[PDB]
RNA sequence: ACGGCUUUUCCGGAGUGUAAAAAGCUCCGGGAAUAAGGGCUGGGCAAGGCCGGUGGCAGCCGCCGCGGUAAUACCGGCGGCCC
RNA sequence: GCCCGCCGCCUGGGGAGUACGGCCGCAAGGCUGAAACUUAAAGGAAUUGGCGGGGGAGCACUACAAGGGGUGGAGCGUGCGGU
RNA sequence: UGGAGGUGAUUUAAAUGCCA
C-alpha cells in the first residue's frame, strides 16, 4: 500500500484549490475521510478524495459497465455520441457512481471516471440471515430495497460463502464494495443497465435509512466504512 | 355488437362503423339465405 | 381498483372457484386439456414417421432474400394423410426418386411450426432406403436400391 | 460474331400473352404450349418488362406445359435483327 | 530425438470359484506393446481480422440474421475451443 | 398516496365479435360465445429533425411589381438525341 | 406568471411516384 501513499505526497503540493473545502483539507486540519461525509459539504473539486481515498486509482477499484452510443439527426446527416457508465469505489466500503458523455469513446470514459469520484457515499454492513450468526461484515445486514424507473429490488442477507447471486451488471458493483454474498428479488425491466445501476446503488445509499436502536448494534456487528485495517 | 374499441383507431385498416354495416348484409343473408 | 376479492377467512371456496375459472383465459392450459394438439396432427403427436414420395416441386422464400428451395411430397402410411417434407444438404435432390420410402422429422422451430425463411413447411428429411441422409451430403457411404 | 442471346442449351424463347401478375408470366413459345414463367428479384429491380418483350426461359423437368425463368429480355437494337439472319420466325405474334 | 522403468488392459498357463460351467480373483510366462470420436469455430456464448473455391447462384438460419466479384456468417483446407 | 371490505372483467395479434346451439323481440336486432390455421410483433409516453393546400419574424432582378432588350417562327455555325 | 373554458367566424379547380 506504499504507491497510495506517495500519492499523497505527489498530489498535496502540486493542487492549489478555488473551492474551500479543497482548502479545510489542504492545511492540515480535515486529514480523515469519515469525518467530511454527514455535515453537508459540497465536494466539487475530485482532488480532495484521492487525497484522502488515494487508492480510488488503482484499476481495480475501478470499473466500467458498458459502452453504448446514441444518435441524434440534422439536416445534414447524423450526430453521434457515446456513454459510458462508470463505477468505482475501494474494496472496503465506500463505492461512486457516474455516466458522462463526450464525443469519442476516450473523453468519455475519462469523463465519466472523474464524474463518479463526487457522488461517492458510504455504507453499512453486517450479517444477519437466519444462519451467519457470525459477527462479521460479509453480508448486508437488514432486508432492504430501493426504486428506481421501472425496477424495484430487495436484497437479503445471507451466510459467509454463498456466492454473489445476482444479475451479471449487479456482480461488479457490489464486489467493489465488497458485499459478497446477498440474495435477490428483481421487478420490472433488468435490460436497461443504467437503471438497474441506479436502483442498486440506491438500495444501498438507504442502507442507513433505518434506525437500530444501542442494543441492536452489537447483534449484527453494523459497521461504518472501514473495520479492521 | 360486443364493441371492442381497439378497432377504431384507423391506423392500418378502415373505419369501423363501415364496417358494422356489412357485416349486417351477410348475417342477414346467412340467415335468410336458405338457412331454414 | 380496491384490496382484494375474497379476501377473507372462510370464503376460500370461493377463492377456489374464481382461481378455477380464471385459469381458462390462458392459453397452453387449454391447447392441452383439450388435446387439440391430438387429432389435427399429421402423425398424431409422435416424433417420427414414415412415407412414400410423389412428385418433386420447388418453393420460394420469405420476402426479403432469393431462391428456390427444393421440395417433396410424402404420402404418409399411418394415416393417408399427405404432407410435405423438405430436404437438406446442398443438391441433395440429385437422389429422391419416385416412390422412395423415407422418413419424417420435425423443424423445431417456434411453438414447432416453421422456421426461418421458409414459411409453409413443417417437416423435413433424415433417411432414404435406410439411409443417413447427412451420409449423402457428404457422399461417404452409398447407396441400395439404386 | 454479335452477342445476340442465342438460345444456350434449352433455353426458350418467351413472347407474353398477358402477364397473369405480380410475377406470374403467361408466356409463349413457338412449341404449342403456353407457358407460366416467373421473375427472379435481380431483373424485377433494374428494367422492365411488357406484352411482346420477349425474353429467354429455361424448364424444370415439372408438367412440360408451364415453367420458364427469365435471364435476359431482348434489345430493340436486334429485336428484329435476329430476323434478318433467320433465328426467330414471325408467326408466333401475328395470327 | 534418444536412454531407464511399468504391466492395470491384451495374448498364453496353473490354482480357486461353480449344481455343471462361465466370469471374476491370488500367481506365473510374454511384451509400450492391445486401446479416440463427437460438436462447434459472425452477437447471444468459450473460441481464426488464416489461407483456397462460389456469384441475390447454389446454401446456412433454435431468434436477430449473411450471399451483389474483396464473404471472420456457404463450400472446402489449414489452424483453434468445449465435453 | 398509506391502510381495512365485497364485486365484475383481462392474460400476444387476426381469422372474430364470424361460426354452430339456446334464450327474449312483431321487425330491425339485441344478450351467451368458441376452433382450425396464419404471423414476430402489433399498441403506450415522451426526443431531435423534415414537412404542413398550419401561424408569426425576414429576404433575393437567377422572385414578383415598374421599366429596357429579346429567344420561340426563317437560313446557317456549333453541341446533344436517334438511325 | 401560464392557461383554463365559451361565441362566432375560418376560401374556386390542384389525382399519383421503380432500383439497391
Ligand atoms: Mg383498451
Ligand atoms: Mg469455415
Ligand atoms: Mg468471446
Ligand atoms: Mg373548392
Ligand atoms: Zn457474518
Amino acid at each position: 500500500s506504499q504507491e497510495w501513499k506517495e500519492y499523497a505526497k505527489r498530489v498535496l503540493d502540486e493542487w492549489q484549490p478555488k473551492t474551500k473545502l479543497g482548502m479545510l483539507v489542504k492545511e492540515g486540519q480535515i486529514t480523515d475521510i469519515h469525518e467530511i461525509f454527514r455535515k453537508g459539504y459540497q465536494i466539487k473539486e475530485p482532488e480532495i478524495i484521492d487525497v484522502l481515498l488515494p487508492e480510488v486509482n488503482a484499476r481495480e477499484n475501478q470499473e466500467i459497465l458498458d459502452i453504448a452510443l446514441t444518435v441524434r439527426m440534422t439536416d445534414s446527416g447524423r450526430r453521434v455520441r457515446f456513454r459510458v457508465l462508470a463505477a468505482v469505489g475501494n474494496r472496503d466500503g465506500y463505492v461512486g457512481l457516474g455516466i458522462g458523455h463526450g464525443r469519442e469513446v476516450g473523453i468519455a470514459i475519462r469523463k465519466a471516471i472523474n464524474y463518479a469520484k463526487l457522488n461517492i457515499i458510504e455504507i453499512k454492513r453486517g450479517c444477519g440471515s437466519w444462519e451467519c450468526r457470525c459477527r462479521r461484515p460479509h453480508s448486508v445486514p437488514f432486508t432492504v430495497e430501493g426504486k428506481e424507473g421501472s425496477v424495484r429490488v430487495k436484497l437479503i442477507p445471507g451466510p459467509r460463502g454463498l456466492g454473489l447471486v445476482i444479475g451479471d451488471v449487479g456482480k461488479k458493483i457490489l464486489r467493489l464494495a465488497g458485499i459478497q454474498d446477498v440474495w435477490s428479488q428483481t421487478l420490472g425491466e433488468t435490460r436497461t443497465t443504467v437503471n438497474f445501476a441506479k436502483a442498486v446503488f440506491n438500495a444501498l445509499y438507504n442502507t442507513n435509512k433505518v434506525v437500530v436502536t444501542p442494543e441492536m448494534i452489537e447483534r449484527y456487528g453494523i459497521v461504518v466504512g472501514r473495520a479492521m485495517p | 355488437m360486443k364493441r371492442r374499441p381497439r378497432k377504431w383507431k384507423k391506423k392500418g385498416r378502415m373505419r369501423w362503423k363501415w364496417i358494422k354495416k356489412r357485416i349486417r348484409r351477410l348475417k342477414r343473408q346467412r340467415k335468410k339465405e336458405r338457412g331454414l | 381498483p380496491g384490496k382484494k376479492a375474497p379476501n377473507g377467512e372462510f370464503a376460500g371456496r370461493k377463492l377456489k372457484l374464481k382461481r378455477k375459472k380464471f385459469r381458462w383465459s390462458d392459453i397452453r392450459y387449454k391447447r392441452r386439456v383439450l388435446r387439440l394438439k391430438e387429432k389435427s396432427d399429421p402423425l398424431e403427436g409422435a416424433p417420427q414417421a414414415r412415407g412414400i414420395v410423389l412428385e418433386k416441386i420447388a418453393v420460394e422464400a420469405k420476402q426479403p432474400n432469393s431462391g428456390m428451395r427444393k421440395a417433396v411430397r410424402v404420402q404418409l402410411i399411418k394415416n393417408g394423410k399427405v404432407v410435405t417434407a423438405f430436404c437438406p444438404g446442398d443438391g441433395a435432390i440429385k437422389f429422391i426418386d419416385e416412390h422412395d420410402e423415407v422418413i419424417i422429422e420435425g423443424i423445431g422451430g417456434p411453438k414447432g411450426g416453421s422456421m426461418g425463411d421458409i414459411p409453409g413447411i413443417r417437416y423435413k428429411v433424415v433417411k432414404v432406403n435406410r439411409v443417413s441422409l447427412k451420409e449423402l451430403v457428404k457422399g461417404r457411404k452409398e447407396k441400395p436400391r439404386r | 460474331v454479335i452477342r445476340v442471346p442465342l438460345p444456350e442449351g434449352n433455353q426458350l424463347f418467351g413472347v407474353v400473352e398477358q402477364a397473369l401478375g405480380a410475377g406470374w408470366m403467361d408466356v409463349r413459345c413457338e412449341d404449342g404450349k403456353i407457358r407460366r414463367c416467373r421473375i427472379p428479384g435481380k431483373l424485377r429491380r433494374r428494367v422492365w418488362i411488357r406484352v411482346g418483350d420477349l425474353v429467354i426461359v429455361q424448364p424444370w423437368p415439372v408438367q412440360s406445359d408451364k415453367r420458364g425463368d427469365i435471364v435476359y429480355r431482348y434489345t430493340q437494337t436486334q429485336v428484329d435483327w435476329l430476323l434478318r439472319k433467320g433465328k426467330i420466325t414471325q408467326e408466333f405474334l401475328t395470327g
